[PDB]
């Protein structure tokens, strides 16, 4: 089906920026980023619908994080600005071929391995 | 637009429908054939619950898309029904995939049950190079 590979994770100081990347080996309709902070349940972050380029953000990151796509390279990016310690988490790329509410974890069928983001101070 | 048979099969194949959820490309083709006649602008009004079926796969406005005038609207696909009346069928294909996600699968379409279920569907993809 589709295999997803994330990259770009690292350690950044509070207030800084970082951009994550996610490659897909086949066609995807909706793609998103789901993060798991230390000891907590995984939660939605941002999602994109490839057909119309519409984007959907969780209340905790709306305004700070933005998600985009490069249709030629079949990659999605998660840009993060003004990072906070609370944004520290393993960030997972996920995708689906189904149409639904893009921040609904239940519609996702493809999952990456995660890329770690650590925000200090 | 009205797709030609093989043109549509190749488009559906490029959009990942072949074997999607165990459903062959030929079964998807048969569905489109009997639902709309491969027509992206097809519409059908249902007086009983005041819902409308839209596009090439005749997606219903009560559970799947939003047309803004159907009572008990769920909008499971999170799409305007107008997006399913376009020449580009990516949104329609994705919403059709969302329909078959449910336990019923492709049996959700009564026309598929009456014309494609337990029917030889080889003619729908014959010679298309898919």
């Amino acid at each position: 089906q589709v295999q997803l590979q994330e990259s770009g994770g690292g350690s950044v100081q509070a207030g800084g920026s970082l951009r994550l990347s996610c490659s897909a080996s086949g066609y995807t309709y909706i793609s998103g980023w789901f993060r798991q902070a230390p000891g907590k349940e995984r939660e939605g972050v941002a999602a994109i619908r490839s057909s119309d380029g519409t984007t959907y953000y969780a209340d905790s990151v709306k305004g700070r994080f933005t998600i985009s796509q490069d249709n030629a390279k079949n990659t999605v990016y998660l840009q993060m600005n003004s990072l906070k310690p609370e944004d520290t988490a393993m960030y997972y790329c996920a995708a689906t071929e189904v149409a639904g509410w893009p921040l609904d974890i239940g519609i996702y069928d493809y999952w990456g391995q995660g890329t770690e983001v650590t925000v200090s101070s | 637009k009205v797709f030609e048979r093989c043109e549509l099969a190749r488009t559906l194949k490029r959009l990942g429908m072949d074997g999607y959820r165990g459903i062959s490309l030929a079964n998807w083709m048969c569905l489109a054939k009997w639902e709309s006649g491969y027509n992206t602008r097809a519409t059908n009004y249902n007086a009983g619950d005041r819902s409308t079926d839209y596009g090439i796969f005749q997606i219903n406005s009560r559970y799947w898309c939003n047309d803004g005038k159907t009572p008990g609207a769920v909008n499971a696909c999170h799409l305007s029904c107008s997006a399913l009346l376009q020449d580009n069928i990516a949104d329609a294909v994705a919403c059709a995939k969302r329909v078959v996600r449910d336990p019923q699968g492709i049996r959700a379409w009564v026309a598929w049950r009456n014309r494609c279920q337990n029917r030889d569907v080889r003619q729908y993809v014959q010679g298309c190079g898919v």
